DNA sequence: CCGTTACCGCCATCAATATCCACCTGCAGATTCTACCAAAAGTGTATTTGGAAACTGCTCCATCAAAAGGCATGTTCAGCTGAATTCAGCTGAACATGCCTTTTGATGGAGCAGTTTCCAAATACACTTTTGGTAGAATCTGCAGGTGGATATTGATGGCGGTAA
DNA sequence: TTACCGCCATCAATATCCACCTGCAGATTCTACCAAAAGTGTATTTGGAAACTGCTCCATCAAAAGGCATGTTCAGCTGAATTCAGCTGAACATGCCTTTTGATGGAGCAGTTTCCAAATACACTTTTGGTAGAATCTGCAGGTGGATATTGATGGCGGTAACGG
């Protein structure tokens, strides 16, 4: 008890030192008759002090859990605009700033009570329906979720009625030598990589045994010509910038499969049944990702989904590339060169597809919806999603920089493309899988040319058409054959990207999964 | 309840000479009284300094004229000197 | 018979000024014409500021002199501003002045 | 919540008592169009300093008159001796 | 649907005009009174204050701050800027000679 | 030909004139200017040598102070060369002008 | 007596350079010097007149250092070493 | 046969201070201890300024106090500099001070 | 010739007390004379204003002490008030 | 090839807003009138005195001479500093949202002031003694000024190293 | 395979430090003088210490309300990067006029004597400005009704241009 008291007393004193932030929490809350109806375990700083002085703590994780439970109770009962909430937030910041060195002196990598953030709840009822925060839902096996509106619109008694506020605490692993309980995410320990067990960093330093090399790194992934070109261009640009914090960046193509997009029934009846336009279009879809070595750990930070309609594809899709999905994580080092690295990756991809003989590139500049993830699950709360105008300006910078390098010929909005090409029928418009235009054509069908012209004049600023003027083998990856599989596996395994440590853990997990395929 | 000396009713009279139909608020009148007190203190202090410098134990109208010339700006000092000279001449001939 | 202020043609109290000069320890002796001269100077300054404040109030559609009018009167005249450059007028405010660069276009 | 909402909330240390909109308004009266985020507290400190330039002197007056109440006349004297003569509080 | 929004500076200029055409006090009475009481406590215990003394202190402080702010505005304009920064305050106080 | 880069001799003069206290303005031109100004205000005046020396010393002190203020103002404007706008700003903040 | 004129040019360019060097100025624009001269002239017009006001007040025709000291003290430019 | 200056143990003349206070027209009456107090304050300030001037002269390998040493002493002490912030010392010069930007920027 | 009083011998004695082997020039002597005279004038004027403010016609040690506190900053004021208290105590102790 | 549509820039103008003004009207505050009286203020008389005039001793202020060397004056070259231009990260401006702190009014007593007593302490002044200015001559002494050489300071001269075509 | 910008290394031109030594105006040491203060010793007067007490008004506390503190979005403010015309610093030749030492006529500063108009100290009579209470008057602070530039934004048009069939 004396060791724990000596270690943990300075943090509690620092919390007490906060004036007036600590004043409301120095004594147990004495009812506000509804305080006990919300807070089932009312606790305060004096309770910590008496438990620590009495030696009621077997190990410091219980102490920190009590601290964080106190903070949670204060944040729950008090509203956001209340100054008590501000006091609790300041106390939490002070505790976060002070706790880590004390644990590192005690042999622990951290103290903070890490609890998994609420994941995106994709309701299994109406399509694209999500369950927001503090919204009630029905759960089956913690896997099948339905909102109240969809659940009522549909045995029903077996589905558990829950609320979208479940914070899952992170698991723990025991060090085989010292026995200290460590966060699995913080120490990045995975049983598949290290079957011999977990050994903490302090034990490794004290015994002089180096940590075993990771055999499932992004560097060891299968290499491809497009990925190699992207990696080479990114590394050359980083070396030209000569930033000390700019680590090596690895780009690997993980999926490459041939698919076919089918014409929807309305447009098929209007143009395919007469034999004027093909019933299907073949293409090759590719999924690649970018990894950065931060602190000797691979971090996945940027990846795309693309569709490549080759020269064998029937018109108007012949010799085209289309960007279906892309995502990014802001933890790239340095932050200033993150945007430039994304620029170099996109420019290298466009240069490669130009070298392959592709003619036109297509980009849709619509940002993801609020609470929706494209590829990376659980984006950090501080990552501001760009608005459509900001994304359009970013793509304008893309295209200006690309044209400055003579790599592209020109770029336009799709309305300018149609006006200059003098398109007369909807059959001449490119048809891509999951694209916005195929839905608009079916909606208009359910006269067509003028409606398409009006919608195109309305939405030209969102679509970019790029004028430009396969040696990579097919890669069968069921996990990366689309965005649904990865987003489902991350949700089922809590592979969040909301923080640098969680991003590292998720990257390690997906690298192991890809290597084990 | 001791009486507090103030130039109030005098300055108000001066107001009636310059603006018969215009009044003055209590705060503005306090501003005016403070102004006159400050100017009186400055002129008296400069006159005392001039008297001390010349080893003179008496302050006369010449010392006041020198003080107002030193303190007041050009046309203000000229008009103040003219008014003081006129008042002294009127008092002497009275 | 006649007050010293009346004999000198002034509204300010000559006797009060002389008494204050005596009690102010400014000099061992005070001349006869010194209080008259000082009262005349004070009366002239008060008349100037009062007429300026009345003009400011008239321009402000007002008939009562307020500290704002006194501040406007004392600041807009260069000599009066110089005389009270180290003086703050209570509840007087400042002159309307916007920098050229800060102006739009 | 519970506890109290008056006389027990004690916060906003004296220098922080001057609200951000107060400094903003003071700058607006000074004709300044744009304010840096670091100005406010800095201005507070400057304002802070100003008071020890005045109040202490007034206190030095108050102690001399054998009084326990600070009068406006002592404030006028302290302002005048610092080259910041104020009018209207000489009554 | 595109709510009305004034451009940065228009409302600032309107506030400039409004606060230069008015003479009312800007600093709230209670926090300034508390600050003055604390400052007096730092020099002499158990002091009392007249309302007129507090009003005079507030008026003097507001006037001094207005003068300092206009000086800093001139300083910022001198550096081809329109936003005052603490170095402008430092230079203004240095030229004034307070330190 | 040996030549020093611009600023080296300037800094040398800075150090030399900050290390010494000798008068920098010539006696006779300053005395002539003082006499001209005096006869502009009042004719047939006479001047003590100590009066002229005190006036020149006060003028030198005021000028070195104003030049220091001008140098700080110029440095604030990201410049090392003093321009009349700097001295005008210094005088305006000092209250000598506005 | 001779009516002296154009004596402001006696405040010479190297003199202003030396004064700026004492003041910590490394580089001087061409428009400073004349401007500086004017400021100096203003400073003279600020002080010597007051000294004349002293000299006229003492019924004297000779300006003494004591009157200069008085003018500097009343203008807030107190100087030591010349009496007072 | 004991002087009031030696009675208080001061070097400055108490009688001269009293006579100047009477002559200066500051009040109708002056207390007996006021000239002693003022002489003591003047003597303390003179002692401080002379100590600093002597230290400055010693730093300059000089045994005679000159106005340059006086200026060096007065401007190097914060309290004394604040006391004479609006005072000019004849033949005193200024402190050696060069801004960082004024230094070479190689 | 009319005698011109100065604090030369007292400043010299103080210098000898604080620096036995250090001299002082005539110009520096004038600087010190002006310095002590200016401090004398400032303290006397502050005490006179203090006496006038409290309707007091007598300048005692308390007014001088308060004037020194108002004028000298910090440590200078503390040492000056200590020396003044010691001096007045010694003077009244005989 | 010249022609439609996007972009830069102008600008003519529906529309929400703060505000100047045309008008109002109730009230805190300014203005008018009677009365009281201690507080000043004006006049009279004898006394004291600061400074005016009258003459003059005398310090230093103004003026003319001559030399010449310390800088003033003018010229030239380019080092690099101030000034103009672009643009992208980003810090503040404008604003809707929420609440809480400030403002206003009412109420006990801590001390601000008015009265009275009386004594340690302040002037008034006539001597007596000590002492700070200070004319004058004599000896001492810190540093002004010139010499010479060891010591940093500055700048780009020899060459070594990619490197960029 | 030739000039061109960088860097660490030496090296030459040059200002700096500094110890040393000599002539001297200024700093320090006595002799004597001496009138201006300083101090001691009575007489007289009074600023204020000290105690008791009525009257302010200041701290404390209640509710009513006019405000302040946060998070969001983004136009535009700002500072880094780039380029360049030209301004002034460094150097130098020529000579200008300021400084120093000297002397001199005298306008003018200041000491000394005389003495009177002016300031002072009461003593008395006269007016009068400060204060308290009643009651009348009103300038203007907001409150309500248009309503008006005004400026952001929606939009139309003219000029540039940019690439396509």
């Amino acid at each position: 008890p004396e060791e724990l008291r000596q270690a943990l007393m300075p943090t509690l004193e620092a919390l007490y030192r906060q004036d007036p932030e600590s004043l409301p929490f120095r004594q147990p809350v004495d009812p506000i008759p509804d305080y006990f109806d919300i807070v089932k375990n009312p606790m305060d700083l004096s309770t910590i002090k008496r438990k620590l002085d009495t030696g009621q703590y077997q190990e410091p994780w219980q102490y920190v859990d009590d601290v964080w439970l106190m903070f949670n109770n204060a944040w729950l009962y008090n509203r956001k605009t209340s100054r008590v909430y501000k006091f609790c937030s300041k106390l939490a910041e002070v505790f976060e700033q002070e706790i880590d060195p004390v644990m590192q002196s005690l042999g622990y990598c951290c103290g903070r009570k890490y609890e998994f953030s609420p994941q995106t709840l994709c309701c299994y009822g109406k399509q694209l329906c999500t369950i927001p925060r503090d919204a009630a839902y029905y759960s089956y096996q913690n896997r099948y979720h339905f909102c109240e509106k969809c659940f009522t619109e549909i045995s029903k008694d077996q589905f558990e009625k829950k609320k979208n506020d479940t914070l899952d605490p992170e698991p723990f692993v025991d060090c085989k030598e010292c026995g200290r309980k460590m966060h699995q995410i913080c120490v990045l320990h995975y049983d598949i990589i290290w079957p011999s067990g977990f050994v903490c960093d302090n034990c490794l330093k004290k015994t002089g045994r180096p940590r075993k090399e990771n055999k499932f790194s992004a560097k060891r992934l299968q290499t491809t010509r497009l990925g190699n070109h992207l990696e080479d261009r990114v590394n050359k640009f980083l070396r030209r910038q000569n930033h000390p914090e700019a680590g090596e960046v690895f780009v690997r193509v993980v999926a490459s499969s041939d698919k076919t997009v089918e014409v929807k029934p309305g447009m098929k009846s209007r143009f395919v049944d007469s034999g004027e336009m093909s019933e299907s279009f073949p293409y090759r879809t590719k999924a690649l990702f970018a990894f950065e070595e931060i602190d000797g750990v691979d971090v996945c930070f940027f990846g795309m989904h693309v569709q490549e309609y080759g020269s064998d594809c029937p018109p108007p899709n012949t010799r085209r590339v289309y960007i279906s999905y892309l995502d990014s994580i802001h933890f790239f080092r340095p932050r200033c060169l993150r945007t430039a690295v994304y620029h170099e990756i996109l420019i290298g991809y466009l240069e490669y597809v130009k070298k392959l003989g592709y003619v036109t590139g297509h980009i849709w500049a619509c940002p993801p919806s609020e609470g929706d993830d494209y590829i990376f699950h659980c984006h950090p709360p501080d990552q501001k999603i760009p608005k459509p105008k900001r994304l359009q300006e970013w793509y304008k910078k893309m295209l200006d920089k690309a044209f400055a390098e003579r790599i592209i010929h020109d770029y336009k909005d799709i309305f300018k493309q149609a006006t200059e090409d003098r398109l007369t029928s909807a059959k001449e418009l490119p048809y891509f899988e999951g694209d916005f235009w195929p839905n608009v054509l079916e909606e208009s069908i359910k006269d067509l040319s003028q409606k398409l012209y009006a919608t195109m004049e309305k939405h030209k600023e969102v679509f970019f058409v790029i004028h430009l003027h396969d040696p990579d083998p097919l890669l069968s990856c069921d996990l990366m054959d689309g965005r649904d599989a990865f987003l489902t596996l991350a949700r089922d395994k809590h592979w969040e990207f909301s923080s640098l440590r969680r991003s590292k853990w998720s990257t390690l997990c997906m690298l192991v999964e890809l290597h084990t395929q | 309840r001791s009486r507090k000396e103030s130039y109030s009713i005098y300055v108000y009279k001066v107001l009636k000479q310059v603006h018969p139909d215009t009044g003055i608020s209590s705060k503005a009148m306090g501003i005016m009284n403070s102004f006159v007190n400050d100017i009186f203190e400055r002129i008296a202090g400069e006159a005392s300094r001039l008297a001390h410098y010349n080893k003179r134990s008496t302050i006369t109208s010449r010392e006041i004229q020198t003080a107002v010339r030193l303190l007041l700006p050009g046309e203000l000092a000229k008009h103040a000197v003219s008014e003081g000279t006129k008042a002294v001449t009127k008092y002497t001939s009275a | 018979a006649k007050t010293r202020s009346s004999r000198a043609g002034l509204q300010f109290p000559v006797g009060r000024v002389h008494r204050l000069l005596r009690k102010g320890n400014y000099s061992e002796r005070v001349g006869a014409g010194a209080p008259v001269y000082l009262a005349a100077v004070l009366e002239y300054l008060t008349a100037e500021i009062l007429e300026l404040a009345g003009n400011a109030a008239r321009d402000n559609k007002k008939t009562r002199i307020i500290p704002r009018h006194l501040q406007l009167a004392i600041r807009n005249d260069e000599e009066l501003n110089k005389l009270l450059g180290r003086v703050t007028i209570a509840q007087g405010g400042v002159l309307p002045n916007i920098q050229a660069v800060l102006l739009p276009k | 919540k519970g506890g109290a909402k008056r006389h027990r909330k004690v916060l906003r240390d004296n220098i922080q008592g001057i609200t951000k909109p107060a400094i903003r308004r003071l700058a607006r009266r000074g004709g300044v169009k744009r304010i840096s985020g670091l100005i406010y507290e800095e201005t507070r400190g400057v304002l802070k300093v100003f008071l020890e330039n005045v109040i202490r002197d007034a206190v030095t007056y108050t102690e001399h008159a054998k009084r326990k109440t600070v009068t406006a006349m002592d404030v006028v004297y302290a302002l005048k001796r610092q080259g910041r003569t104020l009018y209207g509080f000489g009554g | 649907k595109k709510p009305h929004r004034y451009r940065p500076g228009t409302v600032a200029l309107r506030e400039i005009r409004r606060y230069q055409k008015s003479t009312e006090l800007l600093i709230r009475k209670l926090p300034f009174q508390r600050l003055v009481r604390e400052i007096a406590q730092d020099f002499k215990t158990d002091l009392r204050f007249q309302s007129s003394a507090v009003m005079a202190l507030q008026e003097a402080c507001e006037a001094y701050l207005v003068g300092l702010f206009e000086d800093t505005n001139l300083c910022a304009i001198h550096a081809k800027r329109v936003t005052i920064m603490p170095k402008d305050i430092q230079l203004a106080r240095r030229i004034r000679g307070e330190r």
